[PDB]
């Protein structure tokens, strides 16, 4: 599940070396003077996010060299990033399947868009697709409740979804050059009721500089 | 004193919908920023001596006077700390049934902005920070945009609104953990930690984030903060009954017919909610099972409790149940409820962060308890054992996610009895006797 | 020890000599012998052994499998 | 009656050198000496009993976790030295080698009650 | 049996017999002097629970002595609780009394002539 | 019954007590056993009165020893 | 300086400020404990010293509860006694059937605790059964069996905090928290046979005989 | 003093060759309970040829001292002392080492540095 220790047979060394790009090194500079000068190492968790960016995955490569960085010693990186889920250690293709299967999800049929992802693969909520591309998980609340089925590409949300046409969706994702806006298949915008707006019905806003308290 | 159905002269948020645009100049149309000067010129006794009057409960799902919790802020010595201190919104909102810190954050993230810089007025707050859930992105996307306006106005920063005061907003991701919801362990993940919860004695406000005192806040508590301060104390005070003030932005989720996000006022009936804004239950008001108000740490409420049952605080800790998040997550007639809390369990397996032994050692039992109890592979007497169980984990934790691990059981329990042993006796039935633990005869 | 709930005369005898002992032993012989046949006849079920574990030891059966009862057994005997 | 050392189907010694029934025994008859080879695993490198001393109690029995001592039913052992009269690790073998079936059948029909 | 090991309500403490032992009533010398002055928590004889402390104080440090406190005693404290309530010296005290039959007829074990009696 | 015959046995030590103060240092009671604490030369009358009185006819040694504890002056203690 | 409080019916005059743990090792009075030492940082991890604390809604772990004047302990509560049969029958449900073999037979504090609070009974019967959580490798003078280990975090505590080698930690959440380094790396200290007296359990324990 | 060796029977070696020793027995650094360090213990220095030796048959360990098993229990010091010195043996009082006090919070475990921060703690 969180798997821990880490096995050091290839792709994954001290050895292989790790630099920041200089866009990310001006990131990195950049949220590091968010933080006091004192307390430099509060900046551990935004910053393997940026090794996260340029290389695919969190290495024990970019963990050492953030360590490096902060004035840390290596297992204070190493426990921040094992205890936290969203440092995926291993690596993974393109995109990044994660299907919500909390009851909110569940009362409104994520067991059929889930059944329906791994018929159209093969794979196991654990595992990658042999040619590099999805990366199925199941994952737990995402957020989006009221968009009662949904998803979530690496960083877009795809909601609302119907077993048929989520298939569509992921030879969308496999063909290159198809994604979606980021919203559902346009039934609404983004949170009314799907009849329509019941509420909220004027053209312009009433100020508050009428409704004042006066002291 | 029908209580429900406010006008829409009433409502706090305007751009819940995407109508009226979160620009900065469409806020200025909504009406943020327009008196900020006199009220940060104005002190801060009487900025929390107004969030009194109004009764701003906690919108976290602790429920807890706000005003009150910015009044620990100052003890009359506070001055002789003289270092950097200020406040912590609680952004994240990854709980199952909520929707509403990407409601306020996707839609009006001035509205946050302001609310920052107003309530650390009144705490004499040098900064800010927000800590958003990792998952979002979009919205971190869109908030920094909205803080970067909020700059190049200069309305926040070395000199906020030329009034002598500085505050610094800072944005804060936190990469997927559940557990960093609570308020302390919400200190320990920004101060570059693991995001475990520390003991209470050390309370935030009097050594908390950095060493320095600091509480954390809801994003909606302190979103709702500059209307408050803008509109009338004594006008919000009139919503609700008199503990329970006010109104609560309400994600109805689950098997509605139409599954929306209103914001309403609070003490109201749940059957006119359901009626007025979901449309019914896919299956008419007979096609209930039951209702969860607030998210999944909360008992279950039963078909002839839910009918007259008030939406407030008081009508729910009355019937042995929290307003939580006021979440509504509805279950169908057709659908399992074993189901609904299995998967409750496993969240909080998944979810918790291990650090006492009751609740680590105690959602791996319930889960393995929860998966023997579904199929049905027990004796009559090991539910009630379960029920034991539960007792042994609720007390007896750091942060109250043992205490939410305790509850949906309890309204399994307490409601869903003979469905449990329904399950048990077909399980009896289709293959032979079993004894405990699930061993088979 | 249940000679309360078992019936029972006692032999006493006269003189102090040596034939009265050797008369209070012989119908000592009669009495055990009824009181051998209300046992047989009065025996209840239940547990032979006291209720906990920390005083005699668990059975062999759930010394193994329970965790607890391992400690117990092994400190009972230690 | 006399001892014996038992040992698992497959053939492997079952005396996990937990020292327990050296610990119990009334009179101090055991005598144990314990060593732990690379495998990991636990054995004796010296078991003994003291047969002037032994007194027959069976907590020797009762106290082993793993059934490795028993009391096999033999009486007809009657020597005529005393270093005869010292079992070592080695003669509680052949005890449990030989009585192996009975013994097994001894304590197949004890173990309800046990 | 069952009802012991139950796995539902069976907490230890409960059936637990072997802490929820007595303790020895000893008795000194001086405070039976305070049984027989102060009196007793069935029956106190102090008032004024400041000074009560003061006067309990003396006869916990050697105030008074044992023969003074039954030379001082009332008629109604020595009948009360030294002695028994109608001036009688207690009786060596038995937990079951035996009372004692005497089997004579047919069903004795013996019959008249041999010197044994049966007695129950 | 056996709450009132220890509450009962206290009684009868109080008044044995009380009837001999010169030879009676204490009594302690624990679960319907009954100790007398006598000095040393205060054993001859005590067992006189405890074979002689009426209420008090013990008549028949069943068993003496002592009990060393080295670490009290007076080393055994004769029972 | 000082503050006089109540402890079991017991008073008793500490410094301001210690731990409510220290005032009851002063009274006399026998609080079970398993993360908490002398010479190490405070945590609340084990969960066995709650302790009854007139106002105050639970049970306060009393190694962490400041001493406060006008104090009014009980450790004798019904609450207390089933509370630490609770935390006790928590602690022992994967903890894993190794006391014959085991190091610590006669020293292990888990052991001789669940005889005066522990719970006589063991209701974990589970068909799936016990975490394993596979050991790993530390150096050749400290034996390794994570199996045991029930996360007191008194060995980590201790090398970051004295010995000054900060190379063992927590790396998990929930169940698949383990606790050392997961490099498969060397502990260096010059004082480090000494994490295996420390540990209450027979995790860490002598390699080299 | 009265010098009692002469009437318990003991030999006259036991009074005039073996030196013993008063302790209170240390906490065990294993485990933290403390309630066999309360008693004090008296016990005897072990002689040099006659300590323990292996047997040749089976490797018994045999001794010839006959105090290696025997230890007493005391109340206090005082008591120790007057019963070692009345029956004539030669002592070593070892002096208890406690702990020392020092107050402890659990706030300790996060203070604002100004400084370098020169440690991060863990939990
Ligand atoms: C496990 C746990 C998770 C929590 N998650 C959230 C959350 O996601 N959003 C929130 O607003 N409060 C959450 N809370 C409650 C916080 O502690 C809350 O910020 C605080 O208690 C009260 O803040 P308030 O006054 O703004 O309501 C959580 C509490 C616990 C124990
Ligand atoms: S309640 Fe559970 S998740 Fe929370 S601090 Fe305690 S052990 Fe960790
Ligand atoms: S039978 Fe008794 S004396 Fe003999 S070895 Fe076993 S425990 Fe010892
Ligand atoms: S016979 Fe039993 S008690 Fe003796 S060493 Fe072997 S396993 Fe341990
Ligand atoms: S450390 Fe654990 S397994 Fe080992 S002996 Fe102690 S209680 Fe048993
Ligand atoms: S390794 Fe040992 S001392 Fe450290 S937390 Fe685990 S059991 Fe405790
Ligand atoms: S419940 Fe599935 S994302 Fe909120
Ligand atoms: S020792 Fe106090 S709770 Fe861990």
């Amino acid at each position: 599940h969180i798997v821990s220790v880490h096995r050091n047979t290839e792709n994954n060394n001290p050895s292989i070396p790790f630099e920041f790009s200089p866009e990310n090194m001006k990131r990195a500079e950049e949220v590091i003077a968010k933080y006091p000068p004192q307390y430099k190492k509060a900046a551990v968790m935004p910053l393997l996010d940026i090794g996260q960016r340029q290389l695919g995955y969190t290495s024990i490569s970019v963990m050492n060299y953030v360590a490096k960085l902060l004035e840390m010693p290596p297992m204070r990186v190493y426990e921040v990033a094992t205890f936290y889920t969203m440092y995926n250690r291993t690596p993974m293709g393109r995109y990044h399947l994660q299907i919500c299967t909390t009851t909110p999800c569940q009362l409104c049929g994520s067991d059929g868009i889930m059944e329906a992802v791994q018929n159209t693969l093969n794979i196991k909520p654990g595992e990658t697709t042999k040619d590099n591309l999805f990366t199925l998980s199941e994952v737990e609340c995402l957020g989006a409740c009221v968009n009662a089925p949904m998803m979530a590409i690496n960083d877009d949300y795809y909601e609302d979804l119907t077993p048929e046409g989520t298939v569509k969706l992921l030879e969308d994702c496999k063909a290159g050059k198809m994604p979606t806006p980021g919203p559902e298949n346009h039934v609404r915008r983004d949170c009314e009721p799907a009849s329509g707006q019941k509420v909220l019905l004027s053209k312009e806003p009433h100020n508050v500089a009428d409704f004042l308290q006066e002291g | 004193r029908q209580y429900g159905g406010l006008k829409d002269q009433d409502r706090i948020f305007q751009n819940l919908y995407d109508n009226y645009g979160w620009d900065l100049a469409s806020a200025r149309k909504q009406g943020d920023w327009y008196k900020t000067k006199e009220l940060i010129l104005k002190g801060d006794t009487w900025i929390i001596d107004e969030i009194k009057k109004s009764g701003l409960r906690g919108r976290g799902g602790a429920g807890f006077p706000s005003g009150l919790k910015w009044s620990f802020m100052n003890p009359p010595g506070w001055e002789k700390n003289e270092g950097p201190r200020y406040l912590v919104v609680n952004a994240d909102e990854g709980e199952p049934g909520t929707c509403k810190d990407r409601e306020i954050m996707r839609k009006d993230p001035h509205k946050l902005v302001e609310g920052c810089l107003l309530a650390g007025r009144a705490m004499n707050a040098t900064a800010a920070y927000i800590y958003i859930r990792g998952e979002f992105y979009n919205e971190a996307a869109v908030l920094q945009t909205a803080i970067n306006e909020a700059y190049a106005a200069g309305l926040i920063g070395k000199d906020a609104c030329g009034s002598g005061y500085d505050f610094d907003v800072y944005i804060h991701r936190g990469m997927g953990a559940y557990v960093c919801g609570e308020e302390t362990s919400l200190i320990e993940s920004l101060e570059g930690k693991a995001g475990k919860p520390r003991l209470k004695p050390p309370f935030p406000a009097g050594v908390g984030l950095f060493g320095r005192p600091s509480t954390v806040t809801n994003v909606e508590t302190v979103a709702v903060a500059p209307t408050i301060l803008r509109r009338g104390g004594d006008w919000f005070a009139s919503f609700g009954r008199e503990r329970n003030s006010g109104t609560k932005l309400f994600c109805i989720s689950g098997n509605v017919n139409e599954p929306c996000t209103v914001e309403e006022e609070m003490s109201i009936p749940l059957r006119e909610l359901l009626e007025k804004h979901c449309g019914g239950i896919k299956g008419g008001w007979d096609n209930l099972l039951g209702v969860i108000p607030g998210g999944c740490s909360v008992p279950i409420l039963p078909k002839n409790i839910c009918e007259d049952v008030l939406m407030d605080f008081d009508a729910l800790k009355d019937v042995q149940s929290g307003l939580g998040t006021a979440a509504v997550i509805v279950i169908n007639k057709q659908q399992d409820v074993i189901r609904a809390i299995q998967r409750f369990a496993a969240f909080y397996k998944h979810e918790s962060c291990g650090q006492c032994t009751p609740c680590r050692e105690g959602t791996t039992w319930l889960l393995k308890a929860m998966d023997r109890f579904r199929t049905g592979q027990a004796k009559e007497r090991e539910i009630d054992m379960l029920y034991e169980l539960t007792k042994d984990i609720e007390g007896h934790t750091i942060c109250a996610l043992g205490d939410a691990a305790a509850w949906p059981i309890q309204g399994l329990i307490r409601n869903f009895r003979p469905e449990m042993e329904t399950r048990m006796k077909k399980f009896h039935d289709e293959v032979g006797a079993v004894s405990v633990g699930g061993w088979m005869k | 020890d249940a000679y309360d709930k078992v019936d029972f005369d006692v032999p006493v005898g006269m003189n102090g000599d040596c034939y009265d002992r050797y008369l209070i032993r012989m119908a000592e012989f009669r009495q055990s012998l009824r009181i051998i046949e209300q046992c047989c006849n009065d025996m209840p079920a239940g547990a032979v052994k006291v209720e906990d574990f920390k005083i005699n030891s668990p059975p062999r059966n759930l010394m193994k499998e329970d965790m607890e009862a391992l400690i117990h057994h092994f400190l009972l005997y230690t | 009656g006399e001892h014996a050392l038992r040992r698992y189907p497959s053939g492997e010694e079952r005396c996990i050198a937990c020292k327990l029934c050296e610990a119990i025994c009334p009179a101090l008859a055991i005598t144990i000496d314990a060593e732990e080879r690379i495998d990991g695993s636990r054995r004796t490198t010296k078991y003994d009993i003291d047969m002037t001393k032994c007194i027959y109690c069976g907590y020797c029995q009762e106290s082993c976790p793993v059934d490795a001592i028993v009391e096999t039913p033999n009486v007809e052992y009657a020597t005529e030295t005393r270093e005869e009269l010292l079992y070592n690790k080695e003669k509680l073998l052949a005890n449990g080698d030989k009585w192996e079936l009975e013994l097994q059948y001894a304590l197949d029909a004890d173990a309800p009650y046990r | 049996s069952y009802p012991t090991n139950d796995i539902a309500e069976n907490p230890y403490w409960k059936r637990d017999h072997r802490r929820a032992y007595p303790q020895t009533a000893f008795f000194d010398q001086k405070t039976v002097t305070g049984l027989l002055e102060l009196g007793s928590e069935a029956t106190p004889r102090i008032a004024d629970g400041e000074a009560g402390t003061k006067a309990l104080a003396n006869i916990a440090n050697g105030g008074v002595s044992f023969t003074q406190a039954l030379g001082k005693s009332s008629k109604d404290v020595i009948y009360g609780e030294v002695l028994t309530v109608n001036g009688l010296p207690p009786v060596a005290p038995t937990l079951a009394p035996k009372q004692w039959k005497i089997i004579e007829g047919e069903a004795a074990i013996y019959p008249k002539g041999y010197p044994c009696r049966t007695f129950h | 019954r056996y709450l009132q015959h220890v509450s009962d046995l206290h009684q009868y030590a109080k008044y044995i007590m009380a009837a001999l103060p010169k030879y009676i240092q204490g009594f302690s009671v624990w679960k319907d056993e009954l100790t007398l604490h006598v000095a040393p030369s205060a054993v001859i009358p005590v067992t006189t009165f405890l074979r002689d009185n009426t209420s008090t006819q013990y008549k028949s040694i069943i068993d003496i020893t002592a009990v060393d504890y080295p670490s009290r002056e007076n080393r055994f203690e004769v029972v | 300086a000082e503050i006089e409080l109540t402890i079991d019916g017991h008073k008793v005059s500490i410094e301001a400020g210690s731990a409510l743990i220290q005032a009851c090792e002063k009274a006399g009075v026998t609080v079970p404990r398993y993360c908490y030492h002398d010479k190490l940082a405070i945590a609340g991890n084990c969960r066995m010293c709650l302790v009854d604390v007139e106002r105050a809604p639970k049970p306060v772990a009393s190694c962490a509860y400041p001493v406060a004047p006008g104090m009014v302990v009980r450790t004798d509560t019904e609450r207390v006694k089933q509370a630490r049969e609770n935390v006790m029958e928590m602690m022992l449900q994967n903890h894993p059937l190794d006391c014959p073999v085991c190091d610590q037979g006669g020293e292990c504090d888990l052991q001789d605790q669940s005889m005066r609070y522990g719970r006589d009974r063991g209701r974990f019967t589970e068909i799936t059964g016990k975490r394993s959580t596979e050991d790993k490798n530390i150096g050749p003078l400290v034996k390794t069996s994570m199996n045991r280990c029930i996360h007191c975090t008194r060995c980590v505590r201790f090398a970051n905090d004295i010995a000054g080698a900060p190379e063992l930690g927590s790396s998990g959440r929930g169940n698949d928290m383990q606790i050392g380094t997961y490099l498969e790396k060397n502990l260096n200290t010059e004082l480090s046979g000494n994490v295996i007296d420390l540990c209450p359990v027979g995790a860490l324990t002598n390699k080299p005989y | 003093v009265p010098a009692h060796e002469i009437v318990s029977g003991a030999p006259a070696e036991l009074s005039r060759n073996r030196v013993v020793r008063i302790y209170q027995q240390a906490k065990p650094a294993t485990q933290s309970g403390e309630y066999g360090t309360f008693a004090w213990r008296l016990d005897w220095d072990i002689v040099d040829v006659a300590n323990r030796w292996e047997n040749d048959l089976i490797g018994w360990q045999s001794s010839g001292d006959y105090m290696q098993a025997t230890q007493m229990k005391f109340t206090s010091k005082e008591s120790a002392i007057k019963f070692a010195n009345k029956q004539g043996w030669d002592f070593y009082i070892q002096e208890p080492h406690h702990r020392k006090f020092r107050v402890k919070q659990y706030a300790n475990n996060f203070v604002h540095s100004y400084g370098k921060l020169k440690h991060i703690r863990t939990k």
